[PDB]
C-alpha cells in the first residue's frame, strides 16, 4: 500500500490553475448591497 | 477627540459568565451591568460582570433599579473587587449585533453618567466551538454632524480591521452609533487549568473490556464486509460504460461500497490493534 | 491542500445570496426579448442574459 | 590648509551645498497631478495622504507652492494630523540650516501659544526633518526645548526631534533623559521617548542601557509604550552579527507578542545583507509556527532586509508563500518583495505583484501597490513596459468614490512617491561604495512600522539619495565642461545619440555607463570616470 | 573562470534543503 500511494501523484503536473468563483463579481455583490442598504 | 484606536479586553470569566447568563434567557434579551477600568484613553479593561433582576412579560427591562446595584456594589468590596462599573450588557438571540431604537436611551443615562461608557451586544445561538459573536458600540450625537465634522479621529489603520455585516449597516450603525474593537486576555495559569476538561482517569486506559462482545462485533462487521466485497466488482465493471460527465450524478441516490468499506477497515483495524496490545502489557504490569 | 482550505472558506461565504426561481416560456420576441410564465404570478416579459 | 580640509571633510557643509544644488537645479516635477487630485479629497484620510504626497513629492526643492497656495484646504486638519503638517515643512527645506531656525519661528507661532498646541509641538519633529545629522549646538537647542515638558504632546514633539537631529550622537546626557522620560510613565509622550532612546544609542549595544529598557518593557500598562519600545530595543543593537544571539534566544520565548515582534525586528536588523542560511530558515519558521497574527507579517516582512545584496532570490520563496489562506501572510510577502528590490526595477517582482493588486482584502491591495510604487521608483517605459499601465491603474483607482477607504490611500502614496523629489532621487538599498547605508536602513524600518502611526511615514524620507554627476575644477568655483551619452535618447528619458550635459546635470543609474569623458576639454577627472559622487577635475 | 561554479553549486544546495524543511513544516501546518 505505502508503495502505492508513493507512485500517486507523479503523473499530474502543470495544474496552476486556481480560480475560486469569479474576478469581477465581487464589484456587482458589493453594488447590491450597497444598493440594499440606501433602500 | 475620540479616535479609532479604542481597545476593549475582555477576561475569560466574564466572556464565559456572560455568554451562560445570554444562553439561558434565549427567547428574551437579558441584561446586566460590567465593572473594570479605564488604565488610559486608548484601552479600557473589564475584569466581572453580574447579572441583574428582571421584570417578565416582555423582551426588554429597564436598567433603573439603585437598591439592587448599590446593594452588590458595596457588598463586592468586602471580599476584594473594589472596581467600577463601565458599562451594560445585553443579548440578541438570533438577530446579530446592533442597538434598537429604545437602547440609545438606555445607553443615554450612562453616557450622561460617564462619557466614556460601552455597549457590550453578544449572540448566543449563532455561535458554535469558536467564533463568539460580540461587539461593542458607543453611541454619538448629531449636532456635531451638523457641524460638517466626523467623530473618531484616525491615526492608524488598526482600526478598520474587519468590515460590519450587511445588517448592522441595515439598521443605525454609523449614522447613529460607532463599533469599537476587541479583545481577549489571556494569561499561563486559567488557561493550564482548563484543559483538562475530557480527561480520564488512569483506570480508564488499562481496562480491556470483556472477551465476548468483540466476537460478536467482530462477527457482525465481517458480514457487512462480505456483502459490499460482493457489490464491488458490478460498480467496477460498468464505471466506463457511461459517459464520465454524468458518471458523478449517477451516486447521488444510492450508497456505493467503495467508500462505504474503508470506515469499516478502519474501525476493525484499530480496535483489534488496541485491544491486542492493552493486554499485551497488562499480561506483565502484574505479576 | 491549501487551495481546498481557501475553497471551503469562500464556499461558507456565498451562501448567503437569493434564490432563483424556475419558469416556463411560451414564446420569444425581438432584440433578446422572451415572455414567461410561473405558475404562482402571472405573466412576465424578462431579457436574456449575455452569454 | 588643515582647516579648509577638515571644514571640507569633517563638517560636510560643501557635500549637502552640492546635493541641494543638484535637486534644485534638476528639479523636474509635474505640478497638474496634486491639482487634480485635490479635487477628490473628501475624507480627514485623503487630508492626510495629500500632505504626506505633497511634502514627499517636493522634497530638497524648497517650493511650498502648494502649501502657500492652498492655506484654506490646509486649514481643515485639526488635533494630532495638524502636527503632521508640521513635519511638511521639514520636507521642503531639507538641509539649509542657516535659515531652518529662520523658517521655524517663521511659521510656528510658539509666541502666540493657540488653543491647539500640536501644531507647537510637532515643530520640533520639524526640526530633525532638517538637521539629518549636523546637528551641532543646535540639536543641543533641542536639549532646551525638551527640558520644558509642559504637556504630552510637546514632549513627544521634543523626543521626536531630539531623536531625529542627533541619530548616533551616543551622548550620556540624551540616554539619562530618555531613561527619565520612560521612568515618567506617560501614555503619549513614551513612545515618542522610546523613539529617541533606540535611535541615540545606535551601536552602543550598551548592556546596561539594554538591560534597563528590556525590564522597563517588562511591566508597563500600557501598549503604546510596549509598541515603541519594540522597536528601539530592536534598533539598538543594529549589524553586530552573533554579538545579538544573546539576545535574540530571550526575545523568541516571551509570551508577549509584542516582544516576539521584537525580536524578529533584531534579527533583521543585526543580519543586514548577510546570506545566513540559520537566520532565513528560523525567521521563516516563526512565519507558521507561532499561533498570533502580527508576529506572522512581522516574520514574513524581515525577510527582504537580508537578501538586498543578491535582488534575484526573493521569488524563489515567497512565491509559494503569496497564496496562503491568511491575508496577512500575502501582506508581508508583497511589502518583502517590494522592499528587498527596490533600487532597481526588476521585471520579475511586477508579474508577481499584478495578481495582489486586485485581491479581495484591501489594505494587502494597499500594501501591494506600495509595494508597486517602491520597487519602480526611476525606470522609465522603455526599460519597463509597466510605467503606463500602473500609473493610469493608480490614476483610475484614485478618481473612483465607491472604493472604501485605505485602498487608495496607497494609490495617493504611490503617486506621491513615484515622482519623488522631482526625479532627481531614488531608493538607496545598496550605496555606491557596497556598504549599507544606515539612514536609509533606519527610513526604511520606520517606514515598515506605519501600521502603528500614521505620523512615521515622513522617516521613509531618510532612504531618498540623490542621482546626479557633479564635477569640479576647483573646490569654490564651478567649471564649465561638458559630457556626452552613448546610447539613443529614448532609453535616458526623463519624466542622435550623443547628447551633451552639463557639469551638475543629473543621470540615471541605469544610464551612467554611456557617459563620455571630455577629452577636448582642458579639465581632466583625477579620480576614475564612469562613476557617480562628487570628482575634482584637475585643470590642464 | 571555475571557482564561480563551485560557489554557486553550494549556495543552491544549501538554499534548496532550507526550503524543503519549511514545505515540510507547510504541509504539516496546513490540515491542522
Amino acid at each position: 500500500h505505502n508503495m502505492s500511494v508513493k507512485a500517486m501523484r507523479f503523473p499530474p503536473k502543470s495544474y496552476n490553475k486556481d480560480l475560486e468563483s469569479a474576478e469581477e463579481r465581487r464589484e456587482r455583490e458589493q453594488q447590491d448591497l450597497e444598493f440594499a442598504k440606501e433602500m | 477627540a475620540v479616535d479609532t484606536a479604542e481597545q476593549v479586553y475582555i477576561s475569560s470569566l466574564a466572556l464565559l459568565k456572560m455568554l451562560k447568563h445570554g444562553r439561558a434567557g434565549v427567547p428574551m434579551e437579558v441584561m446586566g451591568l460590567m465593572l473594570g477600568e479605564f488604565v488610559d484613553d486608548y484601552t479600557v479593561r473589564v475584569i466581572d460582570v453580574f447579572a441583574m433582576p428582571q421584570s417578565g412579560t416582555g423582551v426588554s427591562v429597564e436598567a433603573v433599579d439603585p437598591v439592587f446595584q448599590a446593594k452588590m456594589l458595596d457588598m463586592l468590596k468586602q471580599t476584594g473587587r473594589p472596581e467600577m462599573v463601565v458599562g451594560w450588557y445585553h443579548s440578541h438571540p438570533g438577530f446579530g449585533c446592533w442597538l434598537s431604537g429604545v437602547d440609545i436611551n438606555t445607553q443615554q443615562s450612562f453616557e450622561a453618567l460617564s462619557e466614556r461608557a460601552v455597549a457590550v451586544v453578544v449572540d448566543p445561538i449563532q455561535s458554535v466551538k469558536g467564533k463568539v459573536v460580540i461587539d461593542a458600540f458607543r453611541l454619538i450625537n448629531a449636532n456635531m454632524m451638523v457641524l460638517g465634522h466626523e467623530p473618531r479621529q484616525t491615526t492608524s489603520n488598526l482600526g478598520h480591521l474587519n468590515k460590519p455585516s450587511i445588517q448592522a449597516l441595515i439598521h443605525g450603525l454609523n449614522r447613529h452609533y460607532y463599533s469599537i474593537t476587541i479583545n481577549y486576555r489571556k494569561n499561563e495559569l486559567e488557561q493550564k487549568m482548563l484543559l483538562n476538561l475530557h480527561k480520564k482517569s488512569w483506570m480508564e486506559g488499562l481496562t480491556l473490556q470483556d472477551y465476548s462482545e468483540h466476537c460478536k462485533h467482530n462477527e457482525s462487521v465481517v458480514k457487512e464486509m462480505l456483502e459490499l466485497a460482493k457489490n464491488y466488482n458490478k460498480a467496477v465493471e460498468e464505471e466506463d460504460k457511461m459517459t464520465p460527465e454524468q458518471l458523478a450524478i449517477k451516486n447521488v441516490g444510492k450508497q456505493d461500497p467503495k467508500r462505504h468499506l474503508e470506515e469499516h477497515v478502519d474501525v476493525l483495524m484499530t480496535s483489534n490493534i488496541v485491544q491486542c496490545l492493552a493486554a499485551m502489557l497488562d499480561t506483565v504490569v502484574f505479576k | 491542500l491549501n487551495a481546498k482550505v481557501r475553497l471551503l472558506r469562500e464556499e461558507l461565504q456565498l451562501l448567503q445570496e437569493q434564490g432563483s426561481y424556475v419558469g416556463e416560456v411560451v414564446r420569444a420576441m425581438d432584440k433578446k426579448k422572451v415572455l414567461v410564465k410561473v405558475h404562482p404570478e402571472g405573466k412576465f416579459v424578462v431579457d436574456v442574459d449575455k452569454n | 590648509d588643515q582647516t579648509l580640509k577638515m571644514i571640507k571633510i569633517l563638517s560636510g557643509e560643501m557635500a549637502i551645498e552640492l546635493h541641494l544644488q543638484f535637486l534644485i537645479r534638476n528639479n523636474n516635477t509635474d505640478l497638474m497631478i496634486l491639482k487634480n487630485t485635490k479635487d477628490a479629497v473628501r475624507n480627514s484620510v485623503c487630508h492626510t495622504a495629500t500632505v504626506i504626497a505633497n511634502s514627499f513629492m517636493h522634497c530638497g526643492t524648497t517650493s511650498d507652492q502648494f502649501l502657500r497656495d492652498n492655506l484654506e484646504w490646509l486649514a481643515r486638519a485639526t488635533n494630532w494630523a495638524k502636527f503632521t503638517a508640521t513635519a511638511s515643512l521639514g520636507v521642503i527645506h531639507k538641509g539649509h540650516e542657516k535659515e531652518a531656525l529662520q523658517l521655524m519661528a517663521t511659521y510656528l507661532p510658539k509666541d502666540t501659544s493657540p488653543g491647539s498646541a500640536y501644531q507647537e509641538g510637532g515643530g520640533l519633529y520639524a526640526l530633525g526633518l532638517i538637521h539629518a545629522n549636523h546637528g551641532g549646538d543646535i540639536i543641543d537647542y533641542l536639549l532646551n526645548q525638551l527640558k520644558n515638558a509642559s504637556n504630552d504632546i510637546v514632549r513627544h514633539g521634543g523626543s521626536l526631534g531630539l531623536g531625529l537631529a542627533a541619530m548616533g550622537t551616543a551622548r550620556q546626557d540624551v540616554y539619562d533623559l530618555l531613561k527619565t522620560n520612560l521612568y515618567q510613565d506617560d501614555a503619549v509622550t513614551g513612545e515618542a521617548a522610546g523613539l529617541a532612546l533606540g535611535l541615540v544609542m545606535l551601536g552602543s549595544k550598551n548592556a546596561q542601557a539594554i538591560e534597563d529598557m528590556v525590564g522597563y518593557a517588562q511591566e508597563t500598562q500600557h501598549e503604546k509604550i510596549l509598541r515603541g519600545l519594540a522597536v528601539g530595543i530592536a534598533l539598538v543593537m543594529y549589524g553586530r552579527m552573533e554579538e545579538a544571539d544573546a539576545l535574540i534566544e530571550s526575545l523568541c520565548r516571551d509570551k508577549d507578542p509584542i516582544l516576539r515582534r521584537s525580536g524578529m525586528y533584531t534579527v533583521a536588523m543585526a543580519y543586514c545583507g548577510s546570506g545566513n542560511n540559520k537566520a532565513i530558515r528560523r525567521l521563516l519558521h516563526v512565519a507558521v509556527s507561532d499561533v498570533n497574527d502580527d508576529v506572522r507579517r512581522a516574520a514574513v516582512e524581515s525577510l527582504g532586509f537580508i537578501l538586498f545584496r543578491t535582488p534575484e532570490q526573493c521569488p524563489s520563496v515567497v512565491s509559494l508563500l503569496s497564496e496562503s489562506y491568511n491575508p496577512h501572510v500575502r501582506y508581508g510577502a508583497a511589502m518583502a518583495l517590494g522592499i528587498c528590490c527596490a533600487g532597481t526595477g526588476n521585471k520579475e517582482a511586477i508579474n508577481l505583484l499584478e495578481p495582489m493588486t486586485n485581491d479581495p482584502v484591501n489594505y494587502v491591495r494597499q500594501g501591494a501597490l506600495i509595494a508597486s510604487a517602491l520597487i519602480m521608483i526611476q525606470q522609465t517605459e522603455i526599460t519597463c513596459p509597466k510605467v503606463n499601465q500602473f500609473r493610469q491603474l493608480y490614476s483610475k483607482v484614485i478618481n473612483d468614490k465607491h472604493d472604501d477607504v485605505m485602498a487608495k490611500f496607497g494609490a495617493i502614496l504611490a503617486q506621491g512617491i513615484l515622482d519623488a523629489g522631482g526625479h532627481n532621487v531614488t531608493i538607496s538599498l545598496q550605496s555606491r561604495t557596497g556598504h549599507t547605508h544606515m539612514p536609509s536602513v533606519v527610513g526604511v524600518l520606520v517606514f515598515t512600522q506605519f501600521w502603528f502611526w500614521f505620523p512615521l511615514s515622513h522617516f521613509l524620507s531618510l532612504a531618498y539619495t540623490p542621482t546626479c554627476v557633479i564635477g569640479l575644477n576647483k573646490d569654490l568655483k564651478m567649471p564649465k565642461v561638458q559630457y556626452k551619452s552613448n546610447c539613443k535618447p529614448s532609453t535616458f528619458a526623463y519624466p542622435p545619440n550623443f547628447q551633451l550635459l552639463d557639469n551638475p546635470a543629473r543621470v540615471m543609474p541605469a544610464q551612467l555607463k554611456v557617459l563620455t569623458m571630455p577629452e577636448t576639454c582642458r579639465y581632466q577627472p583625477f579620480k576614475p570616470l564612469s562613476i557617480g559622487g562628487i570628482i575634482i577635475l584637475k585643470d590642464t | 573562470d571555475l571557482y564561480s561554479r563551485y560557489k554557486k553549486l553550494q549556495q543552491e544546495l544549501e538554499f534548496l534543503e532550507v526550503q524543503e524543511e519549511y514545505i515540510k513544516d507547510e504541509q504539516k501546518n496546513l490540515k491542522k
